[PDB]
């Protein structure tokens, strides 16, 4: 051949078994709002109720875990303390 | 050499009060020659013209600046006037410098000649002003009050920090570094948006550390000190958590090559570089593209693939395009190119068959649409007398049915050569730029809701507004208070539990979780 590739530097990323088809915190979709929220609208009056990603790679609704955090202080699929490192998917 | 003459009258009547009259003899002189000579010069001698105090700290003269100050300091209401007028310079310095108005201004440039005006100042002060809290001061709030005209002021500081990040090709010793360094951090103390500076700065850490290595492999962590010492212990420990992100997957991917090395069936795993990052750490680029992978390449993925959802299992291995880097082996000598992700497929199409157009690397290749015209161009369009891809209808505008060919182009004197078209010079356009603003906006609306139930819930309550100025002095390091935002977004929680906060009920707010 004329070009042949020797070397490669792909980055991977990764993430855990968020269940993307079912919140772990509400299961309804890692989308399309949360139990407290239902209806797109809902008298939305800003505020937001995206997806919140914490240091371990889960992913919730923001409103799930913003709630969980009253009941226990862990993230439920482990035993780390969660964070917020990102805001959205 | 007016202040030159008033310095000898004074003294030479001092020198004949104290021999010619009376022990004491000086207090109402003395007073009654400063209320004459100074309180009557002060107005008029260091604003009108003809080497006053803006002409004469123009051009550098540290003696004219340290009689004066040693002069007026003994009659009151002095330094005050010299403050202002010294502030007033300064706001006209940094207007002339901080406009905005025009296009292609390089942010290195200018963030090294606003470093450069506060260093001459910091020893203007130190040479004359004898290190008077005053003067630090008036311009602590001059370079607050001027430097936050424009957004892209902490963006520019952080491209002039990466600039001089990436490689100490100037100074290569370390006491200028340092004081450059220290210089740099003293002129973001004096800086609002700490948000958007520490998300560019984060940016630039993307940049650096997913590109080849070994910058500084230690300034990296003076820097990181220095922030650390500045910002506060914030975001600086998540850069932190990101290194340690990093040095994870370098110790995986080798072990990982050693394992492959034992078992001896790694095929399209020859000279493999892989890296594991966290989605949280490192946000994804666009829209995580998608296209053919090169055989080989594609069979190593697969392996690290299966590497990850074996024994991470769960670890989803998403593929991606706009990242890393690869060394194509072309073949009179052997001469090996680079590719930074982007054109590896279009080359190996081109492998598989030349003669190709944009039709055909658009149908058979299921490659974005935007980020594959900006590879293309970056390999024909535009480029240097080093070609590796040419095309027959030579044109600035991209066509449809153009045909690709191939150089030979010995310019390159070594075995290695690269094609840097990526990390241009700093364009900043418009989708980017609002695309960050949004990203930011969300940033800051997340911030002060995180803040506001994190505090809250162990304070009082408000009834109008008394909360919410306790709400901006926290984030008044941060960012602006946005008034008008933030009264907005604290009526949206009303929907549910949680500290509802009731609007038409504002006497007792719901002590509960
Ligand atoms: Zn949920
Ligand atoms: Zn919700
Ligand atoms: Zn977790």
């Amino acid at each position: 051949k004329r070009f042949e590739v020797k070397k490669w530097n792909a980055v991977a990323l990764w993430a855990w078994d968020i269940v993307v088809d079912n919140c772990a915190i509400c299961r309804n979709h890692i989308m399309d709002l949360c139990i407290e929220c239902q209806a797109n609208q809902a008298s939305a009056t800003s505020e937001e109720c995206t997806v919140a990603w914490g240091v371990c790679n889960h992913a919730f609704h923001f409103h799930c875990i913003s709630r969980w955090l009253k009941t226990r202080q862990v993230c439920p699929l482990d035993n780390r303390e969660w964070e917020f490192q990102k805001y959205g998917h | 050499v007016y202040i030159k003459k008033v310095e000898a009258r004074i003294n030479e009547e001092i020198e004949r009060v104290m021999h010619c009259l009376d022990k004491s003899t000086e207090e109402p002189i003395v007073k009654v020659v400063e209320r004459e000579l100074i309180s009557k010069h002060m107005k008029t001698i260091v604003e009108m013209e003809n080497s006053g105090l803006v002409h004469m700290l123009k051009n550098g003269k540290t003696e004219d600046l340290g009689c004066m100050y040693k002069l007026f300091s003994r009659v009151p209401n002095g330094l005050k006037t010299m403050c202002e007028c010294m502030s007033s310079y300064l706001r006209e310095q940094g207007k002339a410098l901080v406009s905005e108005e025009g296009e292609g201004k390089n942010p290195v440039d200018y963030i090294q000649g606003l470093l450069d005006l506060k260093s001459r100042f910091d020893r203007f002060l130190l040479e004359s002003f004898n290190n008077d809290r005053l003067f630090k001061q008036t311009i602590a709030g001059d370079f607050e009050y001027f430097l936050n005209l424009n957004s892209r002021s902490p963006e520019y500081l952080s491209l002039f920090i990466d600039d001089k990040l990436k490689k100490g090709v100037k100074g290569l010793t370390e006491q200028e570094v340092e004081t450059i360094l220290d210089k740099a951090m003293v002129l973001f103390r004096f800086m609002q948006e700490k948000d958007v500076f520490e998300r560019y700065y984060k940016q630039h850490l993307a940049r650096r550390l997913l590109t080849n290595k070994s910058v500084s492999d230690d300034s990296e962590k003076n820097m990181i000190s220095k922030l650390k010492t500045e910002c506060g212990c914030q975001f600086t420990s998540k850069l932190e958590g990101m290194f340690r992100d990093m040095s994870i997957s370098n110790t995986t991917m080798d072990e990982f090559r050693q394992h492959l090395q034992a078992t001896g069936v790694s095929l399209g795993g020859v000279d493999l570089t892989v890296r594991v990052l966290t989605t949280g750490y490192w946000p994804t680029q666009s829209a995580t593209p998608k296209c053919n992978i090169p055989p080989a390449p594609r069979h190593a993925f697969e392996i690290f693939r299966r590497f990850y959802l074996a024994k991470h299992s769960g670890r989803q291995l998403t593929l991606q395009h706009h990242m890393g880097s690869a060394d194509l082996n072309a073949t009179t000598r052997k001469h090996i190119l680079q590719v930074s992700t982007f054109q590896m497929t279009i080359l190996m199409l081109f492998n598989n068959r030349e003669k190709y157009t944009f039709e055909e690397i658009q149908q058979e290749t299921d490659i974005p649409e935007r980020e594959l015209v900006r590879a293309l161009q970056s390999l024909a369009c535009g480029k240097p007398t080093q070609r590796v891809l040419t095309k027959e209808p030579k044109s600035k505008e991209i066509e449809n049915g153009h045909i690709f060919t191939v150089n030979d182009q010995f310019t390159s004197k070594l075995h290695r050569v690269k094609i840097q078209t990526v990390a241009a010079k700093q364009g900043e356009s418009d989708p980017e730029r609002k695309e960050t603003r949004q990203k930011v906006d969300d940033d800051r609306k997340h911030e002060i809701e995180a803040a506001i139930v994190r505090i809250m819930k162990s304070r009082k309550k408000m009834q109008h507004n008394v909360l919410v100025a306790e709400v901006t002095q926290q984030l008044k390091a941060r960012f602006l208070p946005s008034p008008v935002v933030i009264k907005k977004r604290i009526e949206g929680l009303i929907e549910r539990e949680y500290l509802a906060r009731t609007p038409e009920d504002r006497k007792v707010y719901t002590y509960v979780a």
